């Protein structure tokens, strides 16, 4: 997990396109006609996970391998969903506990542009400041989606940071990132932020809420994956 | 009909592109609108239907 067959090439609003299928954790949810509402991660060859908000069905389906949204001829995997595992904590009201985990009917067949993020583990501990990468088809203008897979670097920011903008609507399974010249936008929810760990890219954040507006100046909130991840672990274990 | 027929749509904080409707009381029609996928307002429906049914003729 977390290496790339295709190496992705560094340096959502201002951000990058990507180098095709150099992202192979990357899906796109979809619903029965193929419009894209929400992005995603494999974890391993039957599961994604995903925002609890994108309130994904089992009518949807996961889109792996895509690069170009635009291109009908471009080699994809259209996967069902089988089961959706909303975590029971999510809270509508506050946005917190912001995980879903979705299980395919069928496995997805893992290749050079389609594999596995890693999953951290409960105690990893990302250091504010820290350049992670979040990826997605959301909105590159705050308005119509981009075809290509964009990416864009930002940095994690400390809960106090954070708080200095947001207040207490920042809960304990959230995680800030941003406010750089970059932002997540309508599209890139359930999408990852990732950070490497031993060099292997690690799922550290889940696009989750922010800016109405997709203000580069103000904090992106994340879904902490490592406060959700036993929560994960347990539902795999039994599923 | 309620008065949250009147408001604007509302896409929220969250970051989805769900589509969903709005009544737009200056067309007298039910619409769709990108939905963020948390804290919708009443105005907002699944279907354009349950809008109608809900805000027709306000």
């Amino acid at each position: 997990c977390g290496v790339p067959a295709i190496q992705p090439v560094l340096s959502i609003v201002n951000g990058e396109e990507a180098v095709p299928g150099s992202w192979p954790w990357q899906v796109s949810l979809q619903d029965k006609t193929g419009f894209h509402f929400c992005g995603g991660s494999l974890i391993n060859e039957n599961w994604v996970v995903t925002a609890a908000h994108c309130g994904v069905t089992t009518s949807d389906v996961v889109v792996a391998g895509e690069f170009d949204q635009g291109s009908s001829s471009e080699k994809i995997q259209k996967l069902k969903i089988a089961k959706v595992f909303k975590n029971s904590k999510y809270n509508s009201l506050t946005i917190n506990n912001d995980i879903t985990l979705l299980k395919l009917s069928t496995a997805a067949s893992f290749s050079q542009t389609v594999s596995a993020v890693c999953l951290p583990s409960a105690s990893d501990d990302f250091a504010a400041g820290t350049t992670c990468v979040t990826t997605g088809w959301g909105l590159t203008r705050y308005a119509n989606t981009p075809d290509r897979l964009q990416q864009a670097s930002l940095p994690l920011l400390s809960n106090t940071n954070c708080k200095k903008y947001w207040g207490t609507k920042i809960k304990d399974a959230m995680i800030c990132a941003g406010a750089s010249g970059v932002s997540s936008c309508m599209g890139d929810s359930g999408g990852p932020l990732v950070c490497k760990k031993n060099g292997a890219w690690t799922l550290v954040g889940i696009v989750s809420w922010g800016s109405s507006t997709c203000s580069t100046s103000t904090p992106g909130v994340y879904a902490r994956v490592t406060a959700l991840v036993n929560w994960v672990q347990q539902t795999l274990a039994a599923n | 009909r309620p008065d949250f027929c009147l408001e604007p749509p509302y896409t929220g904080p969250c970051e989805a592109r769900i589509i969903r409707y709005f009544y737009n009381a200056k067309a007298g029609l039910c619409q769709t609108f990108v939905y963020g996928g948390c804290r919708a307002k009443r105005n907002n429906f699944k279907s354009a239907e349950d809008c109608l049914r809900t805000c027709g003729g306000a």
